[PDB]
């Protein structure tokens, strides 16, 4: 294929090959309990 | 510092011309030089740039009628424009700025250019 | 996992968000697309149908 | 004055002047100056080998682009003034349309801060100022990047925010303290460092930091320029290393927080 439509998270190992643009949603990280 | 222009008259549309601007200075290398635009009843306007690392940049309004250069080591910066339009009738300036010095704007006499039928 | 949470109730997310990144298409490199597809995201961002598209 | 310059981990610069009353002369004075944006390239050119000069801006604030011309850092880099640009810039369709961006590392938007009652951009009451209670009013600075995207969707408010227009930002924020305004509307990037460092947490925004538009802030660069892949990969190295968490700390404090 030539395009990705997926929740990519953008990072140094994937930069140096595919050039990933202008991001549309901005996400952290967060940590699950059970309550 | 002090430079000066010269090149102007009277030339019929489509024709072309060399305008040419010069200064006296030890450390010519390092010295933005621009021509600026001026008519009757308009602001002055941007024409042409040359940087120091030695990239063009061109307006796009009159795009690809006039073209410039600059030589290292002679201390001169001069202008050839080609297939002249009656829109270009103005007076041009040069200019320079920054590498030291203050109060950074820089204006010639200025040499009126003609065009015609 | 806020949205999961959202749905699925009796879970919660603890602490804040301790990480910055940001999701993203992703084409080979030197693709025409790259350009436009980029140019167009931000309109389209600007203009807010992403921004509605949330909310449903 | 202790020895004409001042302490290490600061930078230098040249601040020009507009002169004494314009009679002569106007002096570059040598200044240094810091904040976070400066020290972040400080950090970045550790790694790139660069050599650096920095000299503030001439006439304007951000920049416009009427009558096909443009004045501004935005103006300067179209003219190459400087090969680089940082600062407080942002990131829109206009801006990108003749000059690259990078890629954002903070995150922001635009928010509106209230004293001590609406929803948002669609809340009913400012939709028209018809209501029985007299009109109330908006800060929105001229001449910058929200008001043109705020010409973009819906005019009718603008016009009405033309009547009455800020100035500065300090110069705001104590007018909407002593009531001459009612809503404030700006980037939250700044609203929150504001509304943290000030006294006794009266002033707040909206929501539980409600933000429209989300929108990054980023380093432009002239267009078709090599260092355009070495600038992003550089740029994004350091934030996975965890270093804009501990820059953003020291100069993002929390006191109503
Ligand atoms: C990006 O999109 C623009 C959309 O206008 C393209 O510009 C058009 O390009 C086609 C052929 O590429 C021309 O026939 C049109 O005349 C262009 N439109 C205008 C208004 O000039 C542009 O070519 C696209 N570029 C890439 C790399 O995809
Ligand atoms: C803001 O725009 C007005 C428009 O008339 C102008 O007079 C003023 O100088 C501008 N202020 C700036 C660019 O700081």
């Amino acid at each position: 294929a030539d395009m990705i439509v997926a929740p990519l998270t953008i990072n140094n190992e994937r930069a140096q090959y595919i050039e990933f643009s202008k991001p549309f949603k901005y996400q952290g990280l967060t940590i699950l309990v059970k309550k | 510092v002090q430079l000066q222009e010269s090149g102007g008259g009277l030339v019929q549309a489509g024709g072309s011309l060399r305008l040419s601007c010069a200064a006296s200075a030890a450390a010519a290398a390092a010295a933005a030089a621009g021509w600026y635009r001026q008519a009757p009843g308009k602001e002055r306007a941007a024409a042409a740039a040359a940087a120091a690392a030695a990239a063009a940049a061109a307006a796009d309004s009159v795009k690809g009628r006039f073209t410039i250069s600059r030589d290292n080591a002679k201390n001169t910066v001069y202008l050839q424009m080609n297939s002249l339009k009656p829109e270009d009738t103005a007076v041009y300036y040069c200019a320079a700025a920054a590498a030291a010095a203050a109060a950074a704007a820089y204006w010639g006499q200025g040499t009126q250019v003609t065009v015609s039928s | 996992l806020e949205f999961e949470a959202s749905q699925k109730c009796d879970l919660v997310t603890t602490g804040e968000l301790f990480f910055r990144s940001g999701f993203g298409i992703g084409m080979r490199k030197d693709s025409p697309w790259k350009q436009n597809v980029s140019l167009s995201i931000l309109k389209s961002h600007e203009n807010g149908f992403m921004e509605d598209l949330d909310k449903t | 004055p202790l020895t004409e310059t001042c302490v290490r981990n600061t930078v230098p610069c040249r601040k020009f002047v507009k002169i004494n009353n314009s009679t002569n002369e106007g002096m570059n004075v040598k200044k240094c100056c810091k904040g976070f944006s400066i020290d972040i390239l400080k950090k970045l050119s550790r790694t790139v080998k660069f050599t650096y000069d920095l000299y503030l801006v001439t006439n304007g604030k951000h920049g416009k682009k009427v009558n096909n011309v443009w004045n501004g850092m935005i103006g300067e880099v179209v003219y190459q003034r400087a090969v680089m640009a940082v600062g407080s810039l942002t990131i829109n369709e206009e801006r990108s349309e003749v000059v690259d961006f990078s890629v954002p590392f903070v995150e922001t938007g635009i928010s509106v801060m209230v004293s001590r009652q609406v929803t948002g951009l669609s809340d009913k009451k400012f939709q028209r100022p018809h209501d029985y209670s007299p009109p109330f009013r908006f800060g929105t600075v001229p001449n910058g990047s929200t008001e043109r995207n705020i010409r973009n969707n819906y005019p009718y408010m603008h016009q009405y925010m033309t009547k009455f227009n800020q100035k500065g930002v300090e110069d705001a924020l104590v007018s909407l303290k002593t009531g001459k305004l009612d809503a404030f509307i700006y980037d939250a990037a700044v609203l929150n460092y504001k509304a943290g460092r000030d006294e006794g947490c009266k002033l707040v925004t909206i929501g539980s930091g409600y933000i429209f538009a989300t929108t990054g802030y980023g380093i432009a660069l002239q267009k078709g320029s090599p260092w355009k892949r070495q600038i992003d990969l550089a740029l994004l190295q350091f934030v996975g290393d965890g270093e804009m968490e501990e820059l953003e700390t020291l100069w993002l404090t929390g006191i109503c927080h």
